[PDB]
RNA sequence: AGCGCCGUUCCGAAGGGACGGGCGAUGGCCUCCGUUGCCCUCGGCCGAUCGAAAGGGAGUCGGGUUCAGAUCCCCGAAUC
RNA sequence: CUGUUUAAUUAAAACAAAGCAUCGCGAAGGCCCGCGGCGGGUGUUGACGCGAUGUGAUUUCUGCCCAGUGCUCUGAAUGU
RNA sequence: GGCGAGCCCGAGGGGCUCUCGCUUCUGGCGCCAAGCGCCCGCCCGGCCGGGCGCGACCCGCUCCGGGGACAGUGCCAGGU
């Protein structure tokens, strides 16, 4: 019902109303650690079609890495 | 009385030390302290989004206690209960043979998923939102769409009293759809105060923006120069 | 070709400062509650010479106004400071030499030393023996200060960093000649090993830019550029002028 | 509660101790080095026999692993004999060389004689 | 990219300890004592650890003994 | 001047040396290291300090040239 | 808050507007609260062992200051 419309929500990623959100989980994300775990995935419609199912035995790092 | 003498300490600078005073503002705290209060301090001073800014304005205690009391009887099953429910329908139907000893059983729904389909399909009467949610995505489509299809929603402040209504920890979303017959005009009651506040000012809410707050020290120090000026010209 | 001895300094293998010997890191106290709306008595116990270092350290111990505990500091002595003498230290403390005291509270023309770039770095600016700065231009509103410094630059500063007032013990450290080879050994083997000072010209060409030819002479411009690469800043660098001085600095 | 430090550090918690649900070698290792093992062999040469009337010690050779409690434990344990004191020494050959001193109460000889050397 | 590297107090929730009091339980000759479990209170590490057979580091000296040991073995006399 | 140097062909008039000078730098800095991070050396340091060169005790002198090659300062007044 | 001063109105009194403080002859000492006000089990109106508050003002959304949309970072382009 409603993975369709997280979907088309953060498809355009560059509106106002996702791109506050973007911001404010770019700097907790850099004011953590490098390599860690996130107890549940932030994106759960990417997770779920990348190969998440909500069970025992599932999990997400959250992981830092530099550009250039 | 015998002697009994008073030997006051006098605290300030340059003389006998001070004593433990609370010191709750001074101590270092941990990252992840720090990380969830600079985080709502980052909330408060940052200018949210207008479809976020809905969350801080929700219902009241005494409609929220009106809600919970009429949400307390339609509660969903639990596995005893459900256990309980399936063994007895079973010896029931074996021992008397009956065919539909159950007409209608009136409960709610929960999840995102099964309360996006009940307002796309306007099977909802009533829509209660949760607040706390961390992940805002996956909330922010629900106000726009129950505006849309007519449905009223509820913002409601506490995910965890959700959950306890739910019997499990996160609820996020309860639809009411099937009303008895002793409690449709409760429920109307309710839908009127929830139509009242929500849904005939989404378009006033909307183009409302939250957040813009400076710190209280900014906030003080620029009050301190708008009467230093108010002072300077007159 | 081969590395040059300019390039060998960054390395940190045998060019390292000899640090062992020293009794510790001349520093203020930290600004605290004690030090920003009052004053707080402190005694100098003694005071010590600091290897490598010609102007004399001073150890002055205080009071915690927290916890029942005497803390040893370690400043520069100022000249004229004996053992004995309550060095007093803090916002309103008065002037007298040794008080250590921020800049807002002394007037114009005030000689101080060890004072702060930033307030809360424990003394930064003019801390070599026999040196001194100049206060003034003071602020009531924007709270800057204006202090000379030993090397003529007005460096405009904040006016909550403090200075102990007075000037550095230990002035005239220059005035003797070192005489001999000798004294030169063992004043650089008790700083750091500073003294491979052999002529560029004197030596190789493939290990200094200037070295090389029958006669000893340089062949290149000295004055080289701030743009120029590593092991090429060799010589004057960057040098605006050259030879006799002519006026003071000339410099705004 | 008041926080009266300004330093926040690990509250004490409750540290469970270690009760396994099953063993991990199912028995008791037994003891290789027993009484058998630890003294291996009477040194019977012309050195270590001139101490057994000039000394009252006996001289045996003993495995590396061993020490001065355990040789005397062992001499106690199987020639039924009291020791004074044990001195120690490794032979280069890579075992142990151990002078076993025993009590005024008995004879080093006559114990030489019942252990056959 | 990576085996790994930078760094040793820096950006760390980096003390698992004791005293004292109270409560519950166990044991020995339950008189009297010793522990377990909880609560309160106190407690800067200049930061794990290594790094000297010439640095710091408590306390063995005299006689005799073998073909080869010696302040080590025997006798006697002391100390930590 | 005392000192050091081509161990295995040179001991010097060579190098170094105190003295005389010059230049850069007020720490978001000068000169350097590093593949990398606001990572390191000088730095437990602050112009009587650090870094880079010329000459080489003392006395007496430091003549004249910015035409050239370098170094530096200034201005979107001004060509590219 | 006056054991302190301020500029005024002004009869007591008023705050237009302001600065806080309780350590300066002495190479001494200074911590784990004195006092006061309430609540419990114990001696018939008494005695022992304990808890809370004021002493040590209340609230708040950054540990406190100094820079700050610059500095730096990633890529591209031009000099050297
Ligand atoms: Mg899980
Ligand atoms: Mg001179
Ligand atoms: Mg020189
Ligand atoms: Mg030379
Ligand atoms: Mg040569
Ligand atoms: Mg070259
Ligand atoms: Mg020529
Ligand atoms: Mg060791
Ligand atoms: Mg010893
Ligand atoms: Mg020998
Ligand atoms: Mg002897
Ligand atoms: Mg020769
Ligand atoms: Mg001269
Ligand atoms: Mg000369
Ligand atoms: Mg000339």
């Amino acid at each position: 019902g409603a993975y369709k419309y997280i979907q088309e929500l953060w498809r355009k990623k560059q509106s106002d109303v996702m791109r506050f959100l973007l911001r404010v989980r770019c700097w907790q994300y850099r004011q953590l650690s490098a390599l860690h775990r996130a107890p549940r995935p932030t994106r759960p419609d990417k997770a779920r079609r990348l190969g998440y199912k909500a069970k025992q035995g599932y999990v997400i790092y959250r992981i830092r890495v530099r550009r250039g | 009385n015998p002697l009994f003498e008073k030997r006051p300490k006098n605290f300030g600078i340059g003389q006998d030390i001070q004593p433990k005073r609370d010191l709750t503002r001074f101590v270092k705290w941990p990252r992840y302290i720090r990380l969830q209060r600079q985080r709502a301090i980052l909330y408060k001073r940052l200018k949210v989004p207008p479809a976020i800014n809905q969350f801080t304005q929700a219902l009241d205690r005494q409609t929220a206690t009106q809600l919970l009391k009429l949400a307390h009887k339609y509660r969903p099953e639990t596995k005893q209960e459900k256990k309980q429910r399936l063994l007895a329908r079973a010896e029931k139907k074996a021992a008397g043979k009956g065919d539909v000893p159950t007409k209608r059983p009136p409960v709610l729904r929960a999840g995102v998923n099964t309360v996006t389909t009940l307002v796309e399909n306007k099977k909802a009467q009533l829509v209660v939102i949760a607040h706390d949610v961390d992940p805002i995505e996956l909330v922010v489509f629900l106000p726009a769409l129950c505006r849309k299809m007519g449905v009223p929603y509820c913002i409601i402040k506490g995910k965890a009293r959700l959950g306890r209504l739910v019997h499990r920890k996160t609820c996020t979303t309860v639809a009411f759809t099937q009303v008895n017959s002793e409690d449709k005009g409760a429920l109307a009651k309710l839908v009127e105060a929830i139509r009242t506040n929500y849904n005939d000012r989404y378009d006033e809410i909307r183009r409302h923006w939250g957040g813009n707050v400076l710190g209280p020290k900014s906030v003080a120090r620029i009050a301190k120069l708008e009467k230093a000026k108010a002072k300077e010209l007159a | 070709g081969r590395v040059i001895r300019g390039q060998r300094k960054g390395a940190g293998s045998v060019f390292r400062a000899h640090v062992k010997h020293r009794k510790g890191a001349a520093r203020l106290r930290a600004v605290d509650f004690a030090e920003r709306h009052g004053y707080i008595k402190g005694i100098v116990k003694d005071i010590i010479h600091d290897p490598g270092r010609g102007a004399p350290l001073a150890k002055v111990v205080f009071r915690d106004p927290y916890r029942f505990k005497k803390r040893t500091e370690l400043f520069i002595a100022a000249e004229g400071i004996h053992t004995g003498q309550f060095v007093y230290c803090g916002k309103k403390a008065q002037l007298n030499i040794g008080n250590v005291l921020p800049v807002g509270t002394m007037p114009e023309g005030t000689i101080v030393c060890c004072l702060e770039e930033k307030p809360g770095d424990r003394g930064k600016l003019a801390r070599a023996s026999g040196n001194y700065a100049t206060v003034i231009s003071h602020n009531p509103e924007t709270k800057k200060t204006r202090v000379k410094l030993p090397s003529g630059s007005k460096k405009v500063i904040s006016s909550a960093n403090r200075a102990v007032v007075g000037v550095v013990a230990g002035g005239g450290r220059i005035d003797k000649p070192i005489l001999k080879a000798g004294r030169a050994y063992h004043k650089y083997k008790a700083k750091r090993n500073c003294w491979p000072r052999v002529r560029g010209v004197a030596m190789n060409p493939v290990e200094h830019p200037f070295g090389g030819g029958n006669h000893q002479h340089i062949g290149k411009p000295s004055t080289i550029r701030r743009d120029a690469p590593a092991g090429r800043k060799v010589g004057l660098i960057a040098a605006r002028r050259t030879g006799r001085l002519r006026g003071t600095k000339t410099v705004q | 509660k008041i926080r009266t430090s300004p330093t926040f550090r690990r509250p004490k918690t409750l540290r469970l101790r270690r009760q396994p649900k099953y063993p991990r070698k199912s028995a008791p290792r037994r003891n290789k080095l027993d009484h058998y093992a630890i003294i291996k062999f009477p040194l019977t040469t012309e050195s270590a026999m001139k101490k057994i009337e000039d000394n009252n010690t006996l001289v045996f050779i003993v495995d590396v692993k061993a020490n001065k409690h355990q040789i005397k434990q062992a001499v106690k344990k199987l020639y039924d004999i009291d020791v004074a004191k044990v001195n120690t020494l490794i032979r280069p050959d890579g075992e142990k060389k151990a002078y076993v001193r025993l009590a005024p109460d008995y004879d080093a000889l006559d114990v030489a004689n019942k252990i056959g050397i």
